[PDB]
């Protein structure tokens, strides 16, 4: 269970308000890499779609995650945003 | 003169056409004595011949040369000192290497080459000479002989302008060493610039530990004796006053935790000026810097002192950095070990923010395992990525097969053996197995363990053995009888903290009892157990087989694994017998050090140790004899006699023969004091101690109303005391402990020994 | 004083 | 050891080296090659010694004579002979005295690989092609069994964009092995796991659409 | 020791085989580094290769 | 390899007159610590401290005191004397390993002042016009007014990385000194402010260090360990000859030939007029000897096994052979007043027919 000595086990990128706080509607993806930095994961399967994921498990208490997903134009530009602060 | 041709004599290894190449002049060329000349020194030029020589023939251009041999054979003599291999990389400078080509010429150079060599090796009168033989085909053969003299040593180290401290006491923290006792192990006195420069680093740091702010070192001199034999090494200081810390400020990139910071960087007045804490202060902004997510936070002090107050102010830059991510982790070297069996010990997440600290421990977590000589570690960014990084390891595996040997001695046991081979990374999976034995004067012992150290990812382990053990009372100064056994055992292990874990598992075991010396206290067992043996005869026998539940917990936080000074250590097992077996019984037992400094130099210290035990039967039946607790002897109570604490036997047709009981209290009280007449340059090597113990033993089913012509071993007011004196260090034969104590409260049946020793280990 | 096995000790008073 | 003219020197060590253990057939080779470096025998004399020392299991020799042959003359005509060697070389490597040798290092396996195709594709018309083919098509299910195992151990670990990115990576470095179709439910596992369903939908319609 | 890799054996493995693409949808480019080169012809496979040198 | 012992017959028979000992000796340290005499008194010393003063012909003991610091948990320090014992006037004046140099007052050994120098005394002192100087660990000249002990003068000279143990005494002469280096070159200052005059290299690992120079008839001559014997003019570093010779030992110089012993062991004779040799006595190779000394008409040479040989000039031949004593012989002799003194690595203090 959780009281065996695990280690901490951070995952994805790492986002503070005064990022994600930044983004607006019509940035290229330059931009957004310039405010952000460059994603871990984006979609293989044909869709111009960036995850960022910013997940940690510490010490001896349980996981927390945020997810912020931005969907981008043929052009490069971005058209929808989603963030979705708190995990299900 | 016209090339009509030209003609090559002597070229019988390098190519006439790599020749004709080669010289300045070719055929149809206008020629004369300076176009031949020419030629001649672009030949030399060339490298690949020592003699060329060149005419104007008739009708060609003459020339006739001898190339340099060709070396096929390099053999050495006398060089037992160093190692083959060792001079084969030594000569792979100035060209000396097999199948190539060289002259006579160039030996002086390897002459000086090898006598630098054993200069820096330390064998400052060494001397080399070489033996040269040329073979047909131009071929040529070398010998070289060697002389290896004498390796110096050093004579004295010496420190002058100290006047804070004694020069013993800063002596005794260096590498290099002036003084070697022969009965101790502080170290050889040979000399290397590396353990010099360590060595005046250390004397640097131990200077601004205590306040001494303008601490500076002067000049470095090193001398050699005539004979040069002897080598003398002198430092020179100066310091000045003590100062004190007037306060800390802190600024630069911050990146908004500066309040954070901040409550991390107080310090209380009036403190003296403190490296280590400032280093530690620095580390400590580095690491919450880091939790954040920042890979390289880079901070730096420079301290600010004011000579009229004898006052530092301390002032700290911060640079916060940037933020970078772990694309990918590669292991190289591997070639054996599995995979998993490295990424295990990682702390850095692959595809998460970068950690240097993390980095680095992890490398040190893979270090401690011991399965590799060497490891490395590289951070590249990868191509066309601004912020993406790669963390790829270097590995070279060592043989973890091994066997062997001891042996030891003391008044406990007598002669001891022991002898086993062990194999850590069986198939290169992780897994260790080991078989091990062992012979006492009454004990002898063998066993085979294997053993998972990962059993699930979290650290759990499980492990079991199979073991065989022959034990002979009477040769242990008991009351006579004979157990042989043997059985299984399979166990977990549950680390929940950095200090203490849990343990658990299930056993089986298998006695045989046999020559049985008869009497009460063990012919109760017996009556208890349902059996009616024969009160006149020894040749009764008795079998049992049991299954045992076990666990325990361990709590460890001890300063140091030898000679510690702080911490404390306890230990708790216990034992119950499932249903089912024959025996019915449970046992419990604890154990206790603490230490606790009463000096601010960690010089002079308290000790004081506990050890508790119970057990009795469930119901019915009682705990059998064999499973009784033992007191005396050196490792219990100083000044007694092996096992002699405790209950007496009594036979059916009493005597000093002891039984020991169900129940035991061991309490024990010590004070460490330095060691009086050692010279200071190595006086801490040796622990010297002042001891008072005391404990009882006593049975609990003793039914007294019986036996009213006997003394009352269900009492635990017969508590005994003794007090001495005892001290310790590293032998070269092995550990070594003496004691020297005096029993000032005993009883009736109560043997004395009062000098007792050990020896190595056992 | 007695050569108990290997020990040496006392298996007097 | 004794001392003789190279024709029956090279008689010799050809009569013992065509039968018998490889122990004493190489000890003549290097006493021919060390004292008559320069001759007729010399390519000859490299050739059988690169053969002996593969044969003889002296895997580092035969890489420096290998190595040494193939920039002292690179216009053999047999050099597709010396470049099939070297790949044997590198490929035997990769295994040793059974239990599964996927885990370990694979660069000997990517040397091999590297080297094989650079044969195939410089002489396609070489006897050596077709075995040299049927390597490197075991050798490439080899290299992705390593990342399948690493993403096995992530997925028991607890990390899944390690997972995800590791198998996307072995889908676009090895998108035709069996090591990869029975590695995509990983990647599928770790989708439903951060909650991005979206993506694992996308991840069940490959596996349903393929077998 | 590892003398057995100097007469290998059973080098022989699975075929291998391609991924469809399901609808409305497509599958990630292939790299292209490890793409196994075709061939034409028939030769010797196994121990029917000679290894001695010509 | 060490030579074994020779065997000769002796025109005479010498014997010990009388042998006192002081404390412990130097031991098995590198030191210049020896006895000396003037006005048929001697004094000795050891390295822990316990300087001793005894007289000449009975060799009894007249005072006796110890300069160690005495105070601890039974235990005592000790004051490492190095330097060399010397008197002049009504002082005595011996050097410290850590950096003191001592003036105790003939009469009854009291301490007369205590100053410290720059670094480890080393050279044996020498005394002029009020005047001593010290010639340092750490490559420092210095000079100390006699009277109060105040430090006068100050010169500092470059030291390489690696050098021999030991340092030059300097030598004095038309009111300017001459002291040797560690850098193999030889340097001469004015006694009153310390002004350099002149300068010049003696020699060609790469160790090269000087012994004490010697000076008569308006030239001055020097050797150098692994150098070049010289002969330089006193009024600047002008070389008239030169010869490959060096040794770390002394030398002495007398009428128109020059004694020497090799940083070899080979006893060697040569002109003043040139740099020739006029005889050779090559048996004594590698066992260590001492610096020699010139008395009752023989040269008389110690050896480290603890045997005294005599010498004579006349023609490099071995007159006499003694056994003395077991512990050695390091340091150099002493010579005056028609009494041969010599002590061993041992405190024992020897007295020579
Ligand atoms: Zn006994």
């Amino acid at each position: 269970e959780r009281v065996v000595y695990r280690p901490d086990i951070n995952q994805g990128n790492y986002l503070t308000a005064n990022d994600v706080s930044k983004i607006r509607v019509g940035m290229t993806q330059q931009q957004v890499a310039y405010a952000l930095g460059t994603p871990l994961m984006s979609d293989p399967f044909g869709t111009n779609t960036w995850f960022y994921v910013f997940r940690q498990q510490p010490g001896h208490e349980g996981v927390t995650q945020q997810t912020l997903t931005l969907t981008f134009n043929s052009s490069g530009v971005l058209t929808n945003i989603d963030n979705k602060p708190a995990l299900s | 003169f016209v090339v009509k041709d030209i003609h090559f004599e002597g070229l019988q290894r390098v190519a006439v056409g790599a020749a004709l190449l080669s010289m300045p002049v070719r055929t149809g060329d206008t020629v004369n004595d300076e176009d031949i000349s020419n030629t001649i020194r672009a030949l030399f030029a060339t490298g690949n011949f020592e003699d060329v020589r060149v005419l104007r023939d008739g009708d060609t251009l003459l020339v006739q040369v001898k190339e340099r041999p060709t070396i096929a054979s390099i053999t050495f003599s006398g060089n037992k000192s160093v190692k083959d291999d060792m001079l084969k990389q030594n000569l792979e400078a100035s060209g000396v290497r097999v199948g190539e080509s060289l002259d006579r010429t160039t030996i002086a150079d390897i002459e000086k080459g090898l006598e630098d060599f054993y200069y820096s090796v330390g064998k400052y009168s060494a001397s080399v000479k070489a033996v040269v033989t040329p073979l047909p085909r131009n071929r040529v053969d070398l010998k070289l002989v060697f002389q290896e003299g004498v390796s110096a040593e050093i004579q004295q180290i010496n420190i002058v302008g100290n006047h804070a401290f004694t020069t013993d006491e800063l002596i005794s923290h260096f590498q290099l060493r002036d003084e070697v006792p022969w009965w101790n192990v502080v170290g050889d006195r040979k000399y290397q610039k590396q353990k010099l420069a360590g060595d005046l680093e250390t004397l640097r740091s131990y200077y601004l530990d205590r306040g001494y702010a303008r601490f500076n070192i002067d000049s470095t001199q090193v001398s050699l004796t005539p004979d040069k034999k002897g080598i003398y090494v002198t430092v020179n200081i100066t310091e000045g006053d003590q100062y004190k810390l007037s306060g800390v400020e802190v600024s630069g990139n911050l990146a908004g935790h500066s309040a954070e910071i901040e409550q991390l960087t107080k310090i209380e007045p009036g403190e003296l000026y403190n490296g280590t804490k400032v280093t530690k202060m620095e580390d400590d902004i580095k690491k919450l810097l880091g939790r954040y997510g920042y890979a390289y936070p880079r901070v730096q002090s420079m301290p600010e002192i004011n000579d009229a107050d004898k006052t530092v102010k301390l002032r700290v830059n911060v640079d916060a950095g940037n933020r970078f991510y772990v694309r990918k982790i590669r292991f190289e070297g591997n070639d054996t070990s599995k995979d998993a069996v490295l990424r295990r010990e990682m702390r850095q997440m692959e595809g998460a923010w970068l950690g240097s600290d993390l980095v680095d421990q992890g490398k040190e977590r893979l270090n401690r395992l011991g399965f590799f000589e060497t490891v490395d570690t590289d951070t590249q960014r990868v191509p066309g990525s601004p912020d993406q990084v790669d963390v790829v390891y270097k590995v070279k595996e060592r043989n973890t097969g091994s066997f062997n040997f001891g042996i030891g001695y003391g008044t406990e046991s007598g002669v001891s053996f022991q002898a086993g081979v062990q194999q850590d990374n069986w198939l290169g999976t992780g897994y260790a197995v080991g078989i091990n034995g062992t012979k006492n004067d009454y004990q002898t012992y063998a066993e085979l363990s294997v053993t998972n150290p990962y059993f699930t990812v979290d650290g759990v382990s499980l492990g079991g053995r199979l073991f065989y053990n022959d034990f002979q009372a009477d040769d242990a100064d008991l009351s006579d009888y004979t157990n042989k056994s043997y059985g299984t055992d399979v166990t977990l292990g549950f680390p929940i903290n950095e200090y203490n874990s849990l343990r658990a598992g299930l056993g089986y075991v298998h006695n045989s009892l046999s020559n049985m010396q008869p009497q009460v206290a063990m012919w109760r067992y017996l009556y208890s157990m349902g059996e009616h043996p024969s009160t006149s005869d020894q040749d009764n026998s008795f079998k049992t087989d049991d299954f045992t539940f076990n666990y325990g917990w361990t709590y460890n936080k001890l300063d140091r694994g030898y000679f510690p000074t702080d911490g404390s250590r306890v230990n708790l097992t216990g034992k119950v017998t499932i249903p089912g077996s024959d025996n019915e019984y449970y046992k419990v037992t604890l154990d206790t050090a603490t230490y606790v400094p009463i000096d601010d130099d960690h010089k002079w210290v308290v000790l004081g140790r506990t050890r508790w035990g119970y057990g009795d039967g469930l119901g019915g039946k009682e705990m059998p004899f064999y499973e009784n607790f033992y007191a005396g002897g050196s490792s219990t109570v100083r000044g007694f006699q092996s096992n002699t604490i405790g209950p007496k036997a009594v036979y059916f047709p009493k005597s000093d023969d002891a039984v020991g009981g169900n129940a035991m209290a061991v309490a024990s009280l010590e004070f460490i004091t330095p060691t009086p007449f050692i010279s200071d340059k190595y006086a801490n090597s040796v622990r010297t101690s002042f001891f008072w113990d005391m404990g009882t033993v006593w049975d609990t089913n003793w039914d007294s109303s019986q036996y009213s012509g006997y003394p009352d071993y269900s009492d635990p007011s017969n508590i005994r005391m003794s007090a001495g004196i005892a001290l310790q260090w590293m032998s070269p034969l092995g550990p070594l402990v003496f004691s020297y104590a005096q029993p000032f409260k005993k009883y009736d049946g109560d043997k004395a020994e009062q000098f007792q020793f050990n020896i190595g280990k056992t | 004083f007695a050569a108990h096995g290997s020990r040496y000790h006392r298996h007097c008073g | 050891v004794p001392d003789n003219p190279p024709n029956e020197i090279y008689a010799t060590a050809q009569q013992k080296l065509q039968d018998g253990n490889w122990r004493q057939a190489i000890t003549q080779l290097e006493a021919l090659d060390n004292r008559y470096p320069f001759g007729p025998y010399s390519q000859q004399v490299q050739l059988d010694l690169i053969y002996a020392y593969y044969k003889n299991a002296d895997l580092p020799l035969a890489q420096a004579a290998i190595d040494r042959f193939i920039r002292l003359n690179p216009t053999h005509p047999n050099i597709d002979y010396v470049m099939y060697m070297r790949g044997l070389t590198n490929m035997a490597l990769d295994d040793s005295a059974g239990v599964d040798r996927s885990d370990r290092d694979p660069q000997h396996a990517r040397a091999a690989f590297s080297d094989f195709s650079k044969l195939v594709r410089g002489y396609p018309n070489s006897q050596y092609t077709t075995d040299a083919t049927k390597r490197l098509v075991f050798l490439k299910d080899r290299l992705a069994k390593y990342e399948y195992s690493v993403a096995e151990y992530y997925t028991e670990r607890g990390a899944w964009v390690a997972v995800v990115n590791r198998v996307e990576g072995m889908l676009r470095d090895y998108p035709d092995t069996q090591a990869t179709r029975d590695a995509l439910p990983l990647m599928e596992n770790a989708y439903r796991q951060m909650q991005m369903n979206a993506q694992a939908e996308k991840v069940a319609k490959i596996i349903a659409a393929n077998s | 020791k590892r003398q057995v890799s100097g007469d290998e054996a059973y080098l022989e493995a699975a075929p291998l085989a391609e991924l469809h693409a399901p609808a409305g949808m497509i599958l990630p480019v292939t790299s292209g580094d490890y793409a196994i080169p075709v061939t034409n012809g028939s030769g010797a496979v196994g121990k029917a290769l000679d290894i001695r040198p010509p | 390899k060490m030579s074994p012992l020779p065997t000769v017959e002796n025109q005479f028979t010498p014997t010990t007159a009388w042998s006192t000992s002081v404390g412990s000796g130097i031991g098995n340290f590198y030191s210049n610590l020896h006895p000396a005499l003037a006005d048929n008194v001697v004094y000795a010393a050891d390295r822990a401290g316990l300087v001793k003063a005894l007289n000449a012909d009975d060799g009894k003991e007249i005072w006796s005191v110890s300069l160690a610091e005495k105070d601890g948990w039974f235990s005592k320090e000790p004051a490492l004397l190095s330097g060399g014992v010397t008197v002049s006037g009504g002082h005595v004046y011996i050097g410290s390993e850590k950096a003191q140099v001592y003036a105790l007052n003939t009469s009854d050994g009291t301490v007369a002042w205590q100053t410290k120098v720059a670094g480890e005394a080393l050279s044996r002192p020498v005394v002029s016009d009020g005047l001593v100087l010290i010639h340092t660990s750490n490559g420092q000249l210095q000079a100390l007014n006699e009277a109060d002990g105040a430090v006068k003068w100050t010169v500092n000279l470059d030291m390489p990385s690696l050098s021999l143990r030991g340092e030059s005494a300097p030598t004095t002469a038309f009111g300017a000194a001459v002291v040797g280096g560690d850098n193999g070159r030889v340097s001469a200052v004015l006694m009153e402010q310390g002004q350099m005059i002149w300068q010049q290299r003696i020699s060609q690992r790469l160790s090269d260090v000087d012994t004490t120079p010697v000076v008569v008839n308006g030239v001055v001559f020097a050797l150098a360990y692994n150098g070049n014997l010289t002969a330089l003019d006193l009024r600047s570093g002008q070389i008239m000859w030169k010869r490959e010779l060096g040794s770390v030992n002394d030398f002495i110089v007398d009428g128109n030939r020059i004694y020497l012993v090799d940083q070899n062991d080979r006893v060697m004779a040569l002109t003043i007029d040139g740099g020739v040799t006029l005889w050779t006595q090559s048996d004594l190779l590698h066992r260590l000897l001492t610096s020699p000394v010139l008395y009752n008409g023989n040269l008389v040479v110690g050896d480290s096994e603890g045997y005294l040989h005599w010498i004579n000039v006349e023609d490099g031949r071995f007159v006499a052979q003694q056994k003395v004593d077991s512990s050695g012989f390091q340091t150099e002799p002493v010579a005056a007043d028609g009494k041969l003194l010599i002590q061993a690595k041992d405190g024992t203090v020897y007295s020579i027919t």
